[PDB]
């Protein structure tokens, strides 16, 4: 839905690196290189950031009820 | 016809042991209210066919379930009678 | 006794009765008007 | 009497258990109850 605040396994704060990750992917950098530039060493954080689905962008398409 | 209303203690009989204070004046609970099991969420009264002569057809919450009132929908059916749908949200 | 027929309390105190109770009341009214038509003058075939 | 919101034009109005179930502005037949003003507490766990 939205990027989780912390890594599920270890607990590193990864919720502040989503915009940076997307911007790094904008310049055509590979996903592994982008993850490396964010200092995500353990693969728990790597799967936390890499496999996330930003579903909230769909939820914001619907017109608000108020 | 029946009506969605808050049943009274005196003029309305057959009161379930669940609480009724969570209902509003129209018998519909407002969204964003914590409730527990057996609590009344819809209050409906039916006149007795020929004071203290109103069947209570209130729908209580499931006794094994809790949660918060996520949404309340009021509308009319095909024939024009009242129609209410209450969606409850909980976290597992 | 009222144990035999189920008088369901569908709504607190203000309740009706089973069909057996109504038929018993009708039978008692029939017996009452049978009794009340034997000392006073009335046709025998009407009594029967 | 009770606040309500339209399901189509999202206009807030009020009802007094006498008006027909319809939006005052756009005449929509679907309305929702407004959120209660009471505070709600969570344990953030
Ligand atoms: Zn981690
Ligand atoms: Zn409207």
């Amino acid at each position: 839905m939205i990027i989780p605040v912390r890594c599920f396994s270890c607990g590193k704060v990864v919720g502040d690196k989503w915009d940076a990750y997307l911007r790094l992917l904008e310049e055509g950098k590979q996903e592994g290189d982008a993850l490396d530039e964010l200092k995500l060493k353990r693969y728990c954080c790597r799967r936390m950031v890499l496999t996330h689905v930003d579903l909230i962008e769909k939820f914001l398409r619907y017109n608000p009820l108020e | 016809v029946e009506e969605f209303e808050k049943p009274t203690r005196a003029t309305t009989l057959r009161l379930k042991h669940g609480t009724y204070e969570k209902l509003d004046e129209d018998g519909l609970i407002a969204p964003g209210v914590r409730v527990s099991g057996d609590d009344i969420i819809i209050g409906k009264t039916t006149p007795i066919p020929p004071y203290h002569t109103k069947r209570d057809a209130s729908t209580p919450l499931r006794s094994t379930e809790n949660g918060i009132v996520d949404q309340v929908l009021l509308t009319t059916n095909q024939e024009g009678l009242k129609f209410v749908k209450v969606r409850m949200r909980t976290t597992k | 006794p009222p144990q035999v027929r189920p008088s369901i309390a569908m709504d607190e105190t203000t309740q009706g009765q089973d069909d057996l109770t109504h038929k018993l009341s009708d039978i008692l009214k029939a017996n009452i008007n049978v009794q009340k038509l034997e000392m006073d003058g009335s046709p025998q075939h009407i009594i029967n | 009497g009770v606040k309500y919101t339209c399901g189509a034009c999202a206009h807030n109005f009020s009802l007094n258990k006498s008006d027909p179930v319809r939006c005052k502005e756009c005449g929509h037949r679907v309305i929702y109850k407004a959120r209660t003003k009471r505070m709600i507490q969570f344990d953030a766990r």
